[PDB]
DNA sequence: CACAGATCCCCGGGTACCGAGCTCGAATTC
DNA sequence: GAATTCGAGCTCGGTACCCGGGGATC
């Protein structure tokens, strides 16, 4: 048998039986309801069509397709399969610990045997040879390592061979707290004394250290915790494919390979079947010395996509309660699931499991076929176990190497592993790409405030969800699956509400279709999604980039790539990069350092030309053009003595700290070299696009988008207090000179170009620029590296290419080669709001709008609407524009006192309108739908109450789906009645006993299904007075940035009613008195006002 | 000028500073009523209407062109119009003029005041001058008709008379006239009596159509709160019986006119 | 057990004066 | 005492600070 168990179901006879009542057709009406929970001994079963067939059953004849090879030690290939593999893409690299005694039988060579002898990491590549056949090549020799200061080891541990620094850091592991590590020798270890030097503080001097290359990662990860805890160990958190990739030249962690002969002539030699650590076709071992990275091929090899979706039901009483995947009566009832080629894109498979019969509907299929789709393959089983075993086991037999779907980090792979542990207990370990022992974890950002988003590690098998690529990509108030596809694919889709799930459910066969149209129409949706974005081209690019697999390049953040990029540099220079963080490693709004100043805008209603000058990269280049690093820095006035004050150094003061950063001649800046390759590379690339294929134009256009954003985070990297190499002094460095370097272009174009004279000197061209008015080049405006020139006097026609040769003059005069100032946009008309909101028009382009609450998440789309038709008005209304210009003629506070002008009657029209559309008792309630992230777990909230908080815990009040963290909560503001009165009363009353006025906004939250079936007004007032305030907020800027003036003259546009109460009304009305409004007709009106005063006198 | 405009320079302004100076802050939200018969200025002081009339007459200059138009008093829902004739609030103001221009239903107000320089024409407060646009739909219920009876009071007698009822929904306060002219107000504690004389000691009233008797009670209960928080040195008591709610008007006949007018219970009377 | 940075406006919720009214309550008194 | 003063005492918004939190801008 296997040399290594399979921890899969490859049989089963007995298991857990729970099933709807509802679908034993037969039954009486009072056994319909409820839940079938008890043991069954047979086989898992599954029907397609009129067939049947063993779940677990790998003969010919299957209702999925497999991609397996073996199944459960039984080997299912063709005879004489043995494949001759040469060149095989990686997608995934595994790290496991293998053992010579575990593989006593597998019969590999001795080479691999010395390699793992008591232990040994082993570093799987996964992948794919270009005839499809899967792949696992075992590469044997690497080993992990970190160094230790020999001197300090020295005099800390009286080690007078590296042998004795072996033999402690054994005798250590024996004597460890708990016995995780016994039988461990030294032996186990082998250190060698290098000269190398601490990547800090240029000063440095390079030492002797001791390398001790020890061979498990747990080995290493007590070490570094616990082995003479005062000693500085140097890089222990590296992995050991991070090693592999490192110290093999030209290594990729995603790309395409070649099995060479290798040194000595010793080949990659094949795994016999049983064997087999994964279920892969094919499957070698190695050394390092038999790959090679064979460039010339880039395209993908025809990895396979699993589009998921499963669809749960909740028994219990409430069948409207949500479900919930502890309780054995709420259980998964449908799961779709689409297999795509990943190479050709071509959806192959459609797969409906489905617990229960279930006829789809001909609509559908006919729908499918109308677009050469395959025809659905309907898999039914009798209980939930069947139906999600048989869902395991294809995701072990196909083995998708790719798995996506919308929300399924956060639902759905929670849900099945939830129902797979707490109810069915099935070990997931093997159910990955390694036949057992591999992870198949979900980690929910639950109670870590560190975290900023659940992840997902099932080994060989890339999950994208792709509710967080289109988090990424696109803003949206609503993230739910419809509303991306109407943003994003224009396909407006049917939605089925779960409330209607059960309903559905009991019909019979053909409801429980219905519902599987959905599951296909959701996983359908998520393909187009998927091959829109392609995000595994553009995570695999940043893969290969980083020198990190594509699942920490999904899921470990920033830092890593960073890391590991200046790792790869350092070590080719001799340095060494110290734990820190490693000793950190148990760990109102703070902020490490200064950051970018805004300058004080000179906010307003600019119809001059304004010149955007902006500086290219400017931390990127600021780190190039001074030679920021760790190594080239030095605190110490000592330290450069020897140096002259420029020409070998600049020194500058950035936290009142006088630091010394050398010149690329005495020293290169590390992160300088990475910078500078990567934005050389990067300039490469996009030479390269126009004139290449379409296909290749995406890849590339991926490749040089993944060096953007690589080179985005070097500066932040060494601002991350309490990160991988922090370097606070580097962090704010870079933004000190970004702060001088802001000011000093602003003092430049002040001293330059005060006068046109100058301007025309510097540029002839200006001659045929000068518009009619007096000439002035101020600035008005600049964030972090940008400034906005308001060039009056000049036109805005030709003006753009003379700010390109503007800007070129001042980076010429002012800055070091890196760094460029450029001009890229002209505003014709702008609006300066504040620091961080302007709306502009660009001359000849488009309206841009930054941070003014149009561009923001949170607000409804009523007011939203309602404010880009008035910002539409100021923008392109000739009149209107005109009238908010001459409505700077004026002190704002004489437009209390004066009309306004003229042209502004449109802009108000736009808000009376607005008023008269909101009291609409027939409102569209999507229109007045406030949302608002859930940043952290409700419980880490120092202010519990916000509105969305508030429905997040009406919402588990009510069984409904509880939000995720960093989900979007949407919200509606009910009106304030009676009824909603006493319930905030009475829910005050139970919460706080667990353990005449208005109400908050955050207590008349309320959901917005919820206010929909219910007949639930909503605050006219809340909505109407945010309208006003986000008017009053953007337009404040026309009056002098006055608040209260604005405030003032934009509720003056509103029709102002009075009329005394209704109650009152009616007693009048008994009293004789009748309506002199216009509620019934105006000629009525005018005779009974005549009448009554003529009845006064 | 203005299409609608009503002027006040001095012996008709100093009227008004008359007029306005007790009444205080309350009428400062008000609505002002203008037609070509003067501006009513409409409030309700705890539930209980009251108005205060200011015809045409009253003015340096009222011109009225065009339908009837109502303007809230606070403008920008902190200032008010009716703040430029608080008791001093502008000293030494000479005119104020109020300039309605603009179409039937939306017209707007312009209230202009000036001050009288030591020795100098004007000191026009832009810095004060205040534009409110109008309602554009109101509906106000005024008093109708004549009264039933009415019984004009000095200051003491009428302070009297108020301090007798009672501001608290326990007590009912009634009053009554009864034969021979003896008119009253009591409740179970109190009580209060005068003797009325025609017109065409201090214990004593004038009015018209005493021999009209009545006997009406009273709820709802703000009438003293009222009639203080408004300040009314004496002044005249008006009953409205006819009504299915009968009404009680008490009209000041003092340096202001203001009237607040009371509901009562409904009352049998032939 | 995981982790770019900082800056910035704006809103919701909370507190704390504080002038403006705003009547009462009782020395000084036409 | 009866008005009558501003005097002293209530309350009732008003405006403003302060803080967390959302969510922009680089
Ligand atoms: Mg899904
Ligand atoms: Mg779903």
């Amino acid at each position: 048998g296997p040399t290594q168990r399979h921890t899969y179901y490859s049989e089963c006879d007995e298991f857990r039986f729970i099933a709807p009542r509802v679908l034993d057709e037969d039954a009486p009406p009072e056994k319909r309801a409820g839940v079938h929970d008890g043991h069954l001994k047979r086989a898992p079963k599954v029907y397609c069509g009129g067939d049947e067939r063993d779940v677990l059953r790998v003969g010919s004849g299957g209702f999925w397709p497999r991609r397996s090879r073996l199944w459960g030690g039984v080997d299912h290939a063709p005879a004489g399969f043995n494949p001759t593999v040469t060149v095989f893409h990686v997608y995934d690299i595994l790290e496991n610990v293998e053992h010579a005694y575990g593989m006593r039988a597998a019969q590999f060579h001795a080479r691999f045997m010395d390699a793992i002898t008591p232990t040994g990491t082993v570093i799987t590549l996964l992948g794919l040879t270009p005839e499809g056949h899967r792949v696992a090549v075992h590469v044997y020799g690497t080993r992990q390592y970190f160094y230790m200061n020999k001197e300090e080891v020295d005099r800390h541990l009286q080690c007078r061979a590296p042998r004795d620094l072996c033999e402690r850091m054994a005798a250590a592991l024996r004597e460890s707290p708990g016995a995780s590590f016994r039988g461990i020798s030294a032996d186990h270890f082998e250190a060698e004394v290098v000269e190398r030097t601490d990547v800090y503080y240029y000063e440095t001097r390079p030492a002797l250290f001791y390398r001790v290359y020890v061979r498990s990662g747990r080995v290493l990860s007590y070490l570094c915790d616990n082995f003479c805890p005062a000693i500085k160990k140097y890089e222990g958190g590296v992995d050991a494919t991070t090693r592999f990739i490192l110290d093999n030249p030209g290594f990729v962690t995603f790309g395409w390979y070649r099995l060479k002969p290798g040194r000595n002539n010793t080949l990659a030699q094949p795994r016999a079947p049983m064997a087999f650590g994964t279920s892969s076709d094919v499957e070698f071992n190695c050394t390092a010395d038999n790959l090679a990275i064979e460039g010339g091929m880039s395209d993908l090899p025809a990895y396979k996509l699993m589009c998921f979706d499963i669809e749960c039901k909740a028994g219990g009483e409430d069948e409207l309660a949500f479900p919930v995947a502890g309780h054995p009566e709420d259980l998964v009832i449908q799961i779709s699931c689409l297999l795509y080629d990943l190479s050709t894109t071509a959806l192959e498979h459609v797969l409906l499991f489905s617990l229960g019969s279930c006829d789809l509907p001909e609509s559908h299929l006919n729908e499918l076929a109308a677009r050469g789709l395959p025809t659905p393959v309907v898999l039914e089983f009798d209980s939930e176990f069947e139906m999600l075993l048989a869902f395991m086991t294809l995701v072990k037999q196909y083995g998708p190497e790719f798995v996506t779907g919308y929300n399924i980090i956060n639902f759905d792979w929670p849900f099945l592993l939830a129902k797979l542990t707490d109810i069915y207990k099935v070990p997931l370990d093997g159910y990955g790409r390694m036949n057992g022992r591999g992870v198949f974890r979900v980690w929910d950002i639950g109670q870590s405030h560190f975290q900023k988003r659940s992840k997902i590690k099932v080994n060989g098998m890339v999950n994208i969800d792709m509710y967080g690529i289109i988090t990424d990509k696109i803003k949206l108030s609503s993230y739910k699956l419809n509303a991306v596809a109407e943003a994003v694919l224009k396909d407006k889709k049917k939605d089925l509400s779960y409330r209607d799930i059960p309903a559905y459910y009991a019909t019979g066969p053909a409801q429980r279709g219905v519902i599987g149209e959905y599951c296909i129409q959701d996983s359908l949706l998520v393909g187009q999604l998927f091959f829109k974005f392609l995000p595994h081209l553009e995570l695999s690019a940043v893969a290969r980039l980083a020198g990190i697999n594509i699942t920490r390049t999904i899921y470990d953040g920033q830092q890593i790539r960073v890391f590991t990029c200046l790792l790869r540099l350092a070590d080719q220079k001799g340095f060494i990069l110290p734990d820190t963080q490693g000793r950190f490693r148990g760990a109102g709004r703070h902020v490490g350092y200064q950051g970018a100043r805004v300058l004080d805008p000179t906010s307003g209603f600019h119809v001059n030309p304004v010149v955007v000058f902006d500086f290219a990269s400017l931390y990127p280049s600021i780190i190039q053009a001074h030679n920021l690093c760790f190594s080239t820095l030095s605190l110490r006035a000592d330290a450069v003595a020897h140096l002259e004050a420029g020409k070998d150094y600049l020194e500058i003061e950035v936290g009142g700290r006088r630091l010394f950063f050398v010149k690329a001649h005495v020293r290169e800046s590390l992160l300088s070299i990475l910078l500078r390759d990567w934005l050389a590379m990067r300039k490469q690339i996009r030479s390269r696009i126009p004139q290449s294929s379409p296909e290749e134009a995406v890849l590339l256009d991926k490749q040089q988008a993944a060096i953007k954003v690589v080179c985005n985070s070097v500066y932040g990297f060494t601002g991350v207090q309490h990160g991988l190499l922090p370097c606070l002094h580097v962090a704010a460095t870079v933004t000190t000179i970004g702060r001088e370097m802001l000011l000093a272009t602003r003092e430049y174009v002040h001293a330059r170009w005060a006068a046109f004279e100058q301007l025309l000197a510097d540029f002839p061209e200006a001659a045929d620029m000068r518009a009619p008015g007096p000439y002035s080049m101020r600035i008005i405006y600049g964030d972090t590296d940008s400034i906005f020139v308001l060039c009056r006097g000049l036109t805005a026609a030709g003006l753009t290419a003379m700010g390109d040769k503007m800007a070129s003059h001042i980076s010429r005069a002012l800055f070091l080669p890196p760094i460029k100032l450029e001009c890229e946009k002209t505003f014709t008309k702008l609006l300066l709001i504040a620091k961080k909101k302007y709306i502009g028009v660009i001359y000849g382009g488009k309206m841009l709008i930054k941070g003014v609450d149009l561009v923001r998440k949170n607000n409804c789309a009523f007011i939203n609407r309602t404010s880009r038709a008035l910002v539409d008005l100021l923008f392109y209304d000739d009149t209107v524009s005109g009238a908010a210009a001459a409505l700077a003629e004026r002190p704002a506070e004489e437009w209390l006192a004066r009309p306004l002008p003229e042209g502004l009657q449109a802009f108000g029209a736009v808000l009376v309108d607005a008023h008269r559309r909101i009291t609409d008792p027939e409102r569209d309630i999507q229109d007045f739908v406030l949302t608002a992230e859930l940043s952290r777990h409700p419980r880490a909230y120092t202010n519990k109450r916000l509105a969305h908080l508030t429905v997040y815990y009406k919402l588990m009040a009510r069984r409904a789906q509880v939000p995720s963290i960093k989900d979007r909560i949407p919200y509606v503001i009910v009106a304030q009645t009676r009824e909603v009165e006493e319930t905030v009363a009475r829910l005050a009353a139970l919460r706080e006993l667990d353990a005449p006025r208005k109400l908050l906004v955050s207590e008349l939250a309320e959901d917005p299904a919820y206010a929909i079936a219910h007949g639930v007004a909503l605050n006219t007032d809340y909505y109407f007075s945010h309208l006003l305030g986000a008017a009053c907020v953007t337009f404040k800027a026309l009056f002098g940035n006055n608040a209260k003036i604005t405030e003032s003259l934009l509720k003056r546009f509103i029709p102002e009613v009075w009329h005394p109460p209704d109650d009152v009304a009616a007693r009048l009305r008994a009293a004789g008195f009748g309506a002199v409004g216009a509620g019934a007709t105006a000629e009525e009106t005018r005779r009974m006002l005549h009448r009554a005063f003529d009845t006064l006198a | 000028g203005a299409p609608c405009q009503v002027v006040l320079q001095g012996a008709e302004l100093n009227g008004i500073l008359q007029a306005f100076a007790p009444l205080r802050t309350s009428l400062l939200d008000s609505l002002l009523v203008m037609g070509d018969r003067g501006i009513l200025i409409h409030n309700t002081i705890f539930g209980e209407q009251v108005f205060l009339p200011l015809e045409h007459s009253q003015f340096s200059r009222y011109r009225w062109r065009g339908p009837t138009a109502a303007f809230l008093s606070l403008v920008d829902q902190k200032r008010s119009l009716l703040s430029v004739f608080r008791a001093n609030q502008y000293p030494d103001l000479r005119r104020v003029e109020l300039a309605i221009t603009g179409q039937a239903p939306f017209r707007t107000l312009v209230q202009r005041i000036w001050t009288t320089t030591s020795d100098g024409e004007a000191v026009e407060l832009a810095s004060e001058t205040l534009m409110k646009r109008e309602l554009t739909s109101f509906v106000v219920l005024v008093p109708q008709g004549t009264p039933d009876v009415q019984l004009r009071l000095t200051r003491p007698q009428l302070t009297k008379v108020l301090n007798a009822t009672g501001a608290d929904s326990a007590t009912p306060t009634t009053f009554e006239l009864g034969v021979n002219g003896k008119f009253s107000v009591f409740t179970t504690s109190t009580c209060v009596t005068f003797a009325a004389r025609e017109e065409g000691n201090a214990k004593t009233v004038y009015g018209e159509n005493t021999h009209r008797t009545f006997s009406v009670v009273v709820d709802d209960c703000s009438m003293r709160a009222v009639l203080r928080r408004l300040q009314v040195a004496g002044g005249t008591l008006k009953f409205f019986l006819t009504t299915p709610v009968p009404s009680l008007c008490v009209t000041a006949t003092g340096p202001n006119a203001v009237s607040a007018v009371f509901l009562l219970k409904p009352q049998k009377i032939c």
